[PDB]
Parts: C-alpha cells; structure tokens; sequence
C-alpha cells in the first residue's frame, strides 16, 4: 500500500491557540 | 655400434671384498664418469661399451650409499644413462622405480641446505627435464605414488628451493603430469590449494620480494599447462563436492563449496582461461534446488564481475552472466538481496553493463520484499552520485526511487525520503546539465516538491523527518549569503501549487512558534529570581506556561520527550542558553550569526530524566521550524535585481517569494527598501 | 448491590426495527457512556445498573459495526467493563474473544494514519494496561492466536506507531507474553530476529531522529520481563537448533548456528543478563564433536570479549571462558586458528587478561602446525607495540618469537623475521625503559645480532629479505644526517663478533659491487665485451632469481636520466641526501615489476652506512662511553674498506710512533 | 627440525675476483 496525502490545502502544518 | 665418439673412462665403481674401493676414490671416480657421459652425444657415441656402467650404477650398495657426493654424482651418471640409451629404456621397471626414488631423494635434498652437491641436483634436475627422460617416472607401476612424492617434495613448505629453479620445477612437474590421465586427488589438492593458501598484496611492505615456490609453481601448471590441466580442474570440483556430499559430517558440503568458489576466484583473477573448466557447475549451482548454494554461487559470480581480469567475464561465459541477472527473479529472497548487495561494486568497477543492470534494478525496485527494496535504493547512498548518474539512466529507477518514499513500509520510507534528498544535494553539486541528460532532470528537480508534499499526509514521525532531511541536504546552512538563495530559486524551481502553499505555510508557522519560543523564555525566565510562589501570577502563569509548552510540544512524535526537555531547561534557567535560544527565535537575524548562536548552543547541549541527547534531537528539529532561515538577509540578495532581462524563470520566483515575504510579516519587509532609499 | 456511585447513563444503544438510532446519535451516546464510564470506580460501585450495557456491548451491530468510531467508543467501553466488573469475567471466552479481536482491530488501526479515533485507541491501549485487563486475552482457548496476532500488529512494519506509547506497547506485549508458558515460536523468532535486523549503529546519517516500535518493544520485553524471557530465549534457541538440524536441507544448521551467535552477540551487546539463558549451550557447543561448531562457537565468544558491555564476560561466565582458553588444546587446527586470530582486537580492547593470555600463547607458539604459529606471530604485527609490552611480558612469547625466526618452515620464518623487526624498530621510536621491562629489552635488544647472523645461513632469498627488512625498519634511510648515526649505533650497539664479521664483509662486498656496476654501464656504452657478459652475469649471482636480473638489466638497458641515478646511487662518496632523492625517483617510475629487482641489489650495491655519515661520526662531544668505543670499532673498518681517506694522519701518527 | 648456522666468519657475501 502507499501513504495518503490526509490534509487541506488550507490546514497544513496549522497549530490551535 | 659403430661411432666415432668412444667412453674414454674405465675405472671401477663397485667395492668388493677382494677389491675395495675408498669413499673418496670412488667420489673423483664418479665425478670423472659423470663429467664424461654428460659431455657424450646422443647420437654420435659407441654405446656398446658403456653396459659395464649401465649394470653397475643401479647396484644398490651405490643407490643407498651413505656418502651423498655418491649418491648425486650416481644419480647424475643414471641421468645421463637414461638419456643416451632412449629411446631403449635400458633398466627394468624395478630399477628404474629404484633410481627414481634416488632421483627423488635427490630433489629433497635440494630444498635443504647445501650438502656440497647443491650444483651436481640442480644438473640432474635441469638436464632430465632437458632430456624429457623424467617422464619414464610416469610409466611405472608405483607411478601414481611417485608423482605424489614428487609433488609433495617442492609443494613441502619446510624445503627453500631457489626462484631460478622455479621454471624447472615447473616444467619437471608439468611434463610428469601430462603423462597421467587420472591425477590422484592429493596432488590436485596440493596444487590447487596454493590459490588459497598464498594470497599475494596481503601484506603492505617495503619489497615483497619473499616469494613462494609452489604457488608460481601451481601458476606454471595453471598458465603453460592449462589444456591438461582444465580436465583435472573439472575432476577437482567434482571430486571434492562429491567427497564433502557423501561425508558423514552434514555441515562440511556448504563450507568445502564456498571454499571452491574462492579457489575459482581466485583463479578468475590469475588464470581465467582455467575457469572454463567448472563454469558448468555453478550454472547449474545457480539453478540448484536447495537456495543456500543458489545464493553462494551468486555471491560468486557478484565477486567476479568486479575482479580485475585480462579476459571479460560477460563476453567468455554470457551464457551464466546471464543466468546471473536471472536471479532477480529467484524465488528465495535472500538471493535477490544477494544480488542486489553487489551492484554498488560492479557499477563502481565496471561500465561494461548499463542494460542489464538497468533492466534489472527496474524489477528490484518493485519487488514484494521490502529487503530487496532497500538493498535497491542503498545504491544510491554507497555509490558515488556520480557513477549513478553515469550508469544507471532507466527511467523507472528514480520514478520507483521517488514513489517509495510514500511507501506504508518505514524501514524503506525513512531511508528512501534521506536517500533522494541527499542524492538531490548531491545531483546538483557535481553534475551539469547537457543536451542529453536532462531526460530525468525532471524526476531529481520534481524531488524538492515531492518531499514537501510529504507533509500533506500528516505524520509527526515523517514531518520530523523532512524537517530535518530538507535543512540538511536541500536548504543548507551554508556557506555564503548569495548561493543560498541561487539555489533556493533552483529548490523553488520545479514546485507545484500544493508545494508552495505548504512551503508557505512551513514558513507562515515560523512567525507563530518565535512568538511562543520567546514568550516561553519569557516565562521560564520567571524562576530566575522569587516573582511569585503564589502572588501576582503564581497560581495562573505556572498554568499557562505549563499549558504553554505542550503546543509546541504536540506538533512532535514525542511530546512526553518535548515535555520534559524543557522542563529541564528550565531546571537549569541558564541564561546563556536562553539568550542563544531566544536569539534564534527572535526573527530578523543576520544569517551568518544565526548559525553561529546555533551551532554553539547545540554542541552546548552535547556531553553535560533521561539523557540530553534527546533533548538536542528535540530542539533542533524544534528551531527547523522556529527560527529564520529562507526569510530573513536573503530578502537583500534577492532585492539585488541579478538579471536587467532574461530569465523570466526566476523573477516569477523573486516575486512569489517576495510577495509573500511582504504578506506574512511586514515587520522586516518594508525596512530593506527605506534603507535603500 | 449498594453502592454511592450508580450510572447515570440510560440511552439505548442497540438500533431495532421499531425504534431506530442515528448512526451519528449513536456515536454522540457511545461518546457519553465511555466517557461517563471512565469515571467511574471499580470497587466503588453499584454495578447492577450496568448489565444493561454489558449484554449490549457485545452484539455484532456494534462489534464489528461499520463505522471505526462506534467500533472505537464501544472498544474503550468494553475496556471499561471488563474493570469495572473484575476480577469476576462475567463474559464468556467467546464474547471475549469477540471482544479481544476488536481490540486488536483497534491496535491494528492504532498504527494506521489517524482515523479519527486515535484519541479513544490511546486511552484503550493506555488503560487496558493501567487496569491490566489485556492479561484476560490469555486464558482463552485461541489466546495462542491472539497472541501471534497481537505480536505482529506492532512489529508489522507497515504500521508507524508513535513514540510515545512504545513504553505501553512494550508493556502490554510484556504481560500478555507473561502469562503463558509455552509461546508460539512464531513470537519468539519475531521479537529476537529484531536484534539482527535492526541495529542502531547502521542507521545514523545527519540527526538520529528515527526510532522503531518494534526493537525497542523487543528491549523492553528483554529487559524488564528479562526474568520472564530468558525462560523462552532458552526455548527459541534449542528449537531454532532442532527445527534446522531436521530441516532436511542439510546445510541449514550451520547457517542458523552462525545467525544464532550472532543474536547471542547483539544481546549480550544489549542485555548481557540475558546470556545466561543460552550460555550453556555455547559451553556444550565448544566441547561438540563437530569441528565446525566448535570453531564458530569459539569465535563467537572471541566476539563478545571485545565489546564494550555494561557487565563483564570473563566474571560473569568465567565457566566458559575458561573453556574458551581451552581451546589452545582443540583436536582441529582450524579452531585453534580461529581462537588465534581474535586476539589482536581483543588485547587491544581489553586489560582485564593477561594471565591466561600469556599460560595460553606460549603453548600457542609451539604448535605442531605452522598456521597457528604465524597467526601468533601477527599479534606482533597488528596490535600496537605498547599494548605488546604491557599486556603480554611473558619470556617464552618473545623468546619462541625470535626462536621461530630459523625455523625449517618458510612461511613462519619470513613473516617472523619482518615481524620482529617491525618491532624491533617501533620497540624503540615509542617504548622507553624501566626496571622489569628491561629483562624482555635484554632479548629486543638481540634482535639486531640475530637479523645479522641469519645471512651466514647463505641463502639468497633470506639474504634478500633481510637485505629488503634491514633498510626499512633497522636502517632507514629517513630523515636526515644528523640523527641516523644516534640510532645506528644503538642497532650496532648489541652485537657478536659474527654480527661485525657480517656488517663489515656486506661493506666489503659494497665497493666491490659498486665497483661492478658502475662498470655495468660502463661497459654498456659500447675485449671487455666478453667481460660484460661476466660480470652481468656475475651480478645476478647474489639474487634467488638471476634468470629475472639478466633480463631486467636488458630490459633497463634496451633504451640505452636513469644511467646517472644508478651511477650517481653507485659511484660511492655522494651526498646521502641526493642519494634518497634519486633513489626514490628512479622506483616510482620503474615501478609502473622489474622494480622489486633494482632495489635488492642497490641496497648491496649503493653506500648508506658508510657515507657523508662519517663527518657525523667524526665530530663527537668527547660523549657516551658505549658509543665513542664502537665509533672507532665502525671507522677501523671504513678504514680498510676505503685507505683513501685516513692514510695522511695515520703515517704521520707512524712517524711519531716511530721516533718515539 | 631447526635450520643451522653451517659457515665460517671468513667467508660471508664473499665474491671471487
């Protein structure tokens, strides 16, 4: 099998707070 | 009868009762007799009367005499004897039996110290190679055992023949076998051994001039006596195998086999020619049923291929090499990692193949066993970028190569994601671009994007990783202000959307994380002095930096290892480090000094819960995404308007850069130009 | 039945056909009753106000449901249960095994990328350890499988489990193993073949920064279940052996033997408590009828005794190590060999012997075979000098060193004699002198006199050797003037009468060569013809293979700048420092087999010792005693080799004799 | 076995003429 690519264009490497 | 050359001595050589001769009488007597039949001629010579001598000197009061003056000169006298009389064959098969054991003898002592009569052996042996007479010693009933003998004299270790003698010795031996059809297996393990048991270049010394009798002995055999040789080469392999099968002893075969295989290579090194003769059965090894001699055979022929050699292997023997790269489809796994192991090496030493091999790779790549897989992609790390580039041109490798890196298995996704970064490193900082060569660029400049969508999947481990990989071998920390950005344009070259928006984002974070980095020495500062145990802030700022240190911490694969690191760092409240730490963080850094507070502060950290190691391992990464490195100085070389026109490729760079340069934090931006102004 | 806690959760959670749940409202109700179960205390509570959910849990609709979160949320509530309502297992093995299965689908899922569920996996895996309700997997009838299965799941290398649950991970697999007593090998051979398979020396190349589940699962279970390990490293060898040994392939035992050593190896490089467990076999194995056994399981202990450990082999298992010692004595050459050869490192690596060490080689350098006897002598060869004359000082090493130097046996004698004087040269440019060290200098020092003596054997290769050892170790011809003098006559310094017989005649012999081979050319420029063919041939008589100068000197002389290199090595009275200059030149380029050829006879033919030297053994400070006797012993000679320079002082030095 | 010391003082590298 291979990884998936499981994030936005929007949302990456985002942090909360 | 009738000749005109006539033997000119008679004097008495045998003591009897009624007649005694002295020792010393009967040495001159037979020095004279000696010196006299060597100079007769064969053909031009009596003959008639010299049977008073043919019948005397086989007498074995003078074969086993005490005295060796007599016993060489004897043997010199029947040297000759032999010669002139042939092709007659005057003694019987028993006495000519007894003189050449005395012949034999003679030779041993030839290898000892000098006797006196060093002179009259090295006449005996060299005159009966001349001669040819030594190979009556064939033609005997003891034959068999009297070339075992004789084998065993000059092979003996304990014996210091002269190197001038070598050739006789060579020619002696070489001619006595070419009388034999079946070698006993002994003389063949005599001879063949020597292959093993001297292995020149073992010892790097001032002259090497030491030398070794049996070996150029087994090189001569080997060399001038190959087509007889060959045969009994094929009986060696075959008897020796057969012998260690058919042993009692289980676990002796597998060992005696990989014992051959090294005679073979070394013989393929010395003597290739000779190969020919047992090629047959490791063709047939490398189709055996049982893996474990599959794989040795394979092992064998991998170390061949990169041997030096006067012959060339793939052109001599196609019909195994090809056999050779057949084992990349070899159901037992540990012969296609067996294979696979040898090709840095063969590429390394040989440009002979790059079809095959390419053919090859291509399916090794791809195989269900992830060990191959690995074994695959570890070429690109042994073997230079260079000879890479050079050999290896399939299209698939690097496509494969590239896709592994996506690949559920770690072992190879971690090795493959270090592996193609480094090689990109290295795939630019050596190796230009042509006509012709530019074919694959395309996979080596797709690398930088590829491995930036790697965050995509969302994975600490592996966003650890390329964090790491990416300031390692792609964006550097080095060395100038001005290449760092050239190339940087050459990273940010070949992106796709996806690659810029997340090279963006990587960079919009780092804003974010100095802001919590500094904070967070700003309120671990807080146990410098006594602000508050439990006054202004004391019950709410201990849980907000306690609160505080798990968002950096829950970006790591280990945020109970991040955690305590700091934690620890705050045991020690050590301001030195926070002022390198902070220094880092606090954006807007010359970035020439920048690495200079960072290569301090981590070999700082190195050798002071658990050890500081981990610690280092957790900040680095940490700072990766911490501090300025792409957005900071280089903002002035890439102001620096390199080109008036042309190269519209890199302004569109200048601009996505800048532009977002001046988008995420303006702080620094804007200063530059006012400073230009 | 009474208790102060009672559950306060009572929606349902099973979808029937006259009232139906939202797959969503289910989650959000799983949610709740998990989370309202985490909170509750085991012996604290009613319980009774529970069965209804219990009997729930465990029907197929939610078991094996379709969505991984109602699967996630009913496996943590389950988890729960089965501690709330222990120790009684009110369940039967079936249900559990129903359950057990989903919980190793969770794991499984655990490593997977997130599935949004993590959270709830984590607490699941976190508390069926804290509660250590996961040891109920094992007394069930297919707890064997279960455990197969459960062992795979992490050390699956598809799956990428983060770090910090590793310490959990090896904690569950550490209990679960714990309560059985026969393990499948398939779990064994899959924690131990980690060891060979992953090393953590191999894999560094920038930051570190990676790490693998399973080995340090492997470490955990070998270190902290150590106690309950070992038991089964025992099995996993003796079963390893006997399923190879009947493997019908018959060449797979020793290929597994040497691959077990090797785990033997990395363990006692990680756990060396652990050695214990399998330390009796490798005891029995060097005893074993089989050579081949013996030889690897000697070696293998080679290994150990060189790698740094946190224990100590020779105290631990001085049983065996003794018995490795034992093996001077083995029937097979091959294993004495084998337990020769890995001493090298080992003195290099370890002080801890010296005792048996020095019992042993003495009975190692006497050996009937020759093999041994050479890879005694290497010891001299490989390890470092110091390292020699402190970990090894007993007489008969070097007395049987020097001793096997005119040994009937080539191989020995030539690698005896370079040897020894390697060291004889290091053994004084590194180790100074003391009080008992003295006593084996008494025996370095007669290395020289033995060197010269040799050459009385009057055989040509030894002649040469010697020729080719003496200028390279004794008499170098580095690095300047001044100093070579200081150390020639330290070499002359320990010398018979037979040593001086023999230096003066090689000086003799020098201007008697040279004066032949400036002649050679000489005579090559052109009655004398039939002499060049003479004295070439007279040349070649002090080489073993004359046959090789007659055609080297043809060779060099079918061109007819090197003609003045050799005249310039040969015409005697030359700066000694042009001497090296020239000489060096003329090899390298010869160099790229006529070069092994030219070099022998020049060390016989060109001056070294005998040279502008003498203006430097002229000017003295008065000073040493020991050196000012021998500078006259040398220059007497030099005299008599060459009257050309002191015959003015001498006569007149007669004549004040004389009228005295 | 053991090889032996077999010649005088006098005649060492010794060559005629």
């Amino acid at each position: 099998l291979m990884l998936e690519d499981a994030v936005t264009e929007r949302e990456v490497l985002v942090t909360p707070g | 009868k009738g000749a005109v050359t006539k033997l000119k001595f008679n004097s008495p050589i045998i003591s009897t009762s009624d007649q005694l001769i002295s020792t010393n009488e009967l040495l001159d007597r037979l020095k004279a007799l000696h010196e006299e039949l060597a100079s007769l001629d064969q053909d031009n010579t009596d003959l008639t009367g010299l049977d008073k001598y043919r019948d005397a000197l086989v007498s074995r009061k003078l074969l086993k005499h005490k005295d060796v003056g007599i016993r060489a000169f004897t043997a010199c006298c029947l040297s000759d004897i032999l010669r002139l009389y042939a092709p007659d064959a005057p003694y019987t098969d028993a006495q000519l039996t007894d003189i050449f054991k005395l012949v034999l003898s003679q030779f041993e002592q030839l290898g000892d110290q000098e006797n006196g009569y060093h002179i009259q052996q090295t006449y005996l042996i060299t005159k009966l190679l001349e001669y040819r007479s030594i190979v009556l010693l064939a033609d005997l009933p003891s034959s068999n055992n009297l070339l075992i003998e004789l084998f065993h004299i000059f092979y003996d270790p304990n014996k210091s023949f002269p190197a001038r003698l070598f050739n006789v010795i060579g020619g002696i031996l070489g001619e006595v076998i070419s009388e034999f059809d079946s070698v006993p297996l002994e003389v063949l393990r005599l001879i063949f051994n020597k292959f093993l048991t001297y292995n020149p270049n073992e010892i790097p010394e001032g002259l090497n001039v030491t030398s070794d009798c049996g070996y150029e002995v087994s090189l001569i055999l080997c060399d001038t006596y190959s087509n007889r040789m060959s045969r009994h080469l094929t009986k060696y392999y075959s008897e020796i195998i057969h012998e260690a099968t058919n042993d009692d002893n289980n676990s002796r075969l597998l060992t005696v086999v990989v014992k051959l295989h090294k005679l073979v290579l070394r013989l393929w090194e010395t003597v290739p020619e000779l190969i020919n003769a047992v090629i047959g059965f490791i063709y047939h090894e490398l189709s055996s049923e049982n893996e474990l001699f599959r794989k040795e055979a394979t092992k064998l022929i991998g170390q061949i291929l990169t041997s030096y050699s006067d012959l060339n292997f793939v052109s001599t023997h196609s019909d195994t090499f090809k056999a050779w790269i057949s084992k990349i489809a070899d159901i037992s796994p540990d012969v296609r990692v067996e294979w696979t192991e040898s090709i840095p090496q063969i590429i390394a030493t040989r440009e002979d193949i790059s079809k095959e091999l390419n053919q090859a790779l291509a399916k090794t790549f791809i195989d269900s066993d992830p060990r191959v897989r690995r074994t695959s992609v570890m070429i690109f790390n042994k073997v230079p970028v260079t000879e890479i580039w050079k050999n290896i041109t399939n299209k698939a490798i690097y496509t494969s190569l590239l896709h592994l890196a996506r690949e559920k298995h770690k072992e190879v996704r971690e090795l493959c994601i270090n592996t193609m970064a480094k090689f990109y490193s290295n795939s630019l900082n050596e190796i230009e671009r042509t006509y012709q060569n530019k074919e694959i660029w395309e996979i080596i400049d797709t690398i930088p994007s590829t491995l930036y969508n790697l965050y995509y999947i969302n994975d600490l481990n592996i966003n650890e990783q390329v964090d790491s990989v990416i300031f390692e071998y792609l964006l550097p920390f080095e060395p100038d202000n001005d290449k760092r950005v050239h190339r940087l344009l050459t990273v940010l070259s070949h992106f796709d959307k996806k690659a810029f928006t997340s090279f963006f984002a990587f960079n919009a974070r780092q804003i974010k994380i100095s802001f919590a980095i500094s904070k967070y020495i700003d309120f671990s500062k807080f146990l410098n002095n006594q602000e508050s145990m439990s006054s202004s802030q004391g019950p709410i700022v201990m849980n907000k930096y306690n609160q505080t240190l798990q968002w950096l911490a829950s970006g790591l694969s280990d945020s109970t290892k991040a955690i305590d690191a700091l934690e620890t760092i705050k045991q020690f409240n050590d301001e030195r480090i926070f002022y390198l730490l902070n220094a880092c963080v606090t954006n807007d850094i010359p970035f020439l000094t920048f690495k200079n507070c960072y290569n301090e502060l981590v070999s700082k950290l190195q050798t002071p819960s658990i050890m500081p190691r981990d610690i280092a391992k957790v900040i680095q990464i940490l700072l990766f995404r911490a501090s300025p490195i792409i957005y900071n100085v280089s903002n002035i070389s890439v102001l620096l308007n390199l080109s008036n026109n042309s190269d519209a490729k890199q302004l569109d760079l200048k601009r996505r850069i800048l532009d977002d340069i001046s988008k995420v934090n303006p702080t620094l931006f804007k200063d530059q130009i006012r400073t230009l102004k």
